[PDB]
């Protein structure tokens, strides 16, 4: 999904609000902040209602201005609540009644997702690969800066996982794929407009093809 | 008009979500309190620091940590949620590694701790992939010309930690002494371990 959450390479932001080893305070800066992750785990591991991938995608589905003005942990309150309503576990009415006021949710999905690709390649360390030049309106774990770009395999995982573009929509056809650490030269991603060296992106097999 | 939607206070919304689920019997007794304790007291960068100090003083372990980070971390019993497939990446005299999750906030929770606000910020997510040298400099870490910066974007299930270079002036230190100068920021890759003067 080419949403505002795909922030890598966006220009115009100011300084990162940190200097090294500065005090970051407590883990939680408010008494409610442990709730989104704890209730997500209730949903994933105790109820089986949704996957972690579905949590990432429901946050991506916040209305874009809403996303940009909402602090991190609040985005996951909104995302987990949204999934509980969409799965039929909770109603928005009851959430607003308990909350004492409005509880706007993420927007409905506009994609049914897609299955794990049937045709893929097992790549080896050192091989050159291109990121498939594809546009996916639902969940995908490919940041747009690497779409269509060429890099080299530095690692193939020894484990496999469900394809995000399927399991992030709760589909039954996510299969399993390994992922690949793909090293890109900074100039391949941003031309002359970068001060870095290389970027390594961890890309599912189904996002890749042999280069040239 | 680009205005924010009306919303009840976030505390009220978060506790409403808890109560709605709890009131339906869907949240076991003690469940969210147990997770808060795990997040606050068990997931910690002191664990990644212990792994770094061990790698610095034990060549055999260093080699395992760099080739099979999951196995190395499991010897310490530090695998966990958001930390099940671990890769450690080695800094060298010509290479500085830095970690981000540009799409959200993914972090090796059990050995780095939960990410701090700045790592989840839009500023870090947008900028460190494209101008990591400038970002690190602004944060207080100068990385010279002679060193490649390599940014790892945490986009799938690999969860990373940086194995920083061991600084001069620490020869012979105990693992406890070494652990002390390996901070959360050193594990993320934005800081270099510092030796007091
Ligand atoms: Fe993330
Ligand atoms: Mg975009
Ligand atoms: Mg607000
Ligand atoms: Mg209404």
């Amino acid at each position: 999904m080419d949403g505002v959450h795909d922030l890598a390479g966006v220009q115009g932001f100011g300084k990162v609000p940190h200097t090294v080893n500065a005090d970051i305070g407590p883990t939680f800066h408010a008494e409610w902040e442990h709730l989104p992750y704890s209730l997500m785990f209730a949903g994933v591991a105790e109820l089986g209602a949704f996957s972690v991938d579905e949590v990432r995608y429901v946050v991506e589905r916040m209305e874009p201005r809403h996303y940009m003005m909402t602090p991190f942990y609040e985005r996951y309150v909104i995302g987990v609540a949204t999934l509980m309503v969409e799965k039929g576990i909770l109603t928005q009415d009851e959430l607003e009644s308990l909350a004492g006021g409005p509880f706007p949710l993420s927007r409905p999905s506009e994609s049914e997702g897609r299955p794990a690709p049937v045709e893929t390649t097992t790549f080896e360390v050192g091989q050159r690969v291109r990121v498939r030049d594809e546009y996916v309106p639902g969940h995908i774990r490919m940041p747009a800066y690497c779409r269509g770009r060429v890099g080299t395999i530095s690692h193939r995982t020894t484990e496999k996982w469900p394809f995000p573009d399927a399991i992030g929509h709760g589909r039954n056809d996510a299969g399993e794929e390994p992922t690949y650490h793909v090293k890109f030269a900074a100039e391949e991603l941003f031309g002359s407009d970068t001060d870095g060296g290389s970027v390594v992106v961890d890309l599912f097999e189904g996002y890749l093809e042999p280069a040239a | 008009e680009n205005a924010a939607p009306a919303q009840a206070p976030v505390s009220d919304r978060a506790w409403a979500l808890f109560r709605a689920l709890d009131g339906k019997g869907l949240v076991p007794d003690g469940y969210v309190e147990g997770w808060k304790k795990t997040f606050e007291e068990d997931f910690s960068p002191r664990r990644g620091a212990e792994l770094v100090a061990r790698a610095w003083t034990d060549p055999e372990f260093r080699q395992l940590l760099l080739t099979d980070g999951t196995a190395a971390v499991a010897q310490y019993g530090y695998l966990g949620p958001q930390g099940e497939y671990i890769v450690a990446v080695e800094d060298t005299p010509t290479l500085k590694n830095v970690i981000v999750c540009s799409l959200c906030s993914c972090t090796a929770w059990p050995i780095l701790g939960l990410p701090p606000t700045w790592y989840k910020s839009f500023e870090y997510r947008a900028r460190v992939v494209r101008e990591p040298r400038k970002v690190l400099s602004e944060m207080g870490t100068e990385i010279a010309s002679d060193i490649e910066i390599r940014v790892y974007d945490t986009t799938a299930e690999t969860r990373y930690m940086v194995l920083p270079q061991r600084p001069a002036g620490t020869e012979g230190w105990s693992q406890e002494q070494l652990q002390e100068i390996v901070t959360k920021d050193c594990l993320i890759g934005v800081a270099i371990p510092q030796v007091p003067t």
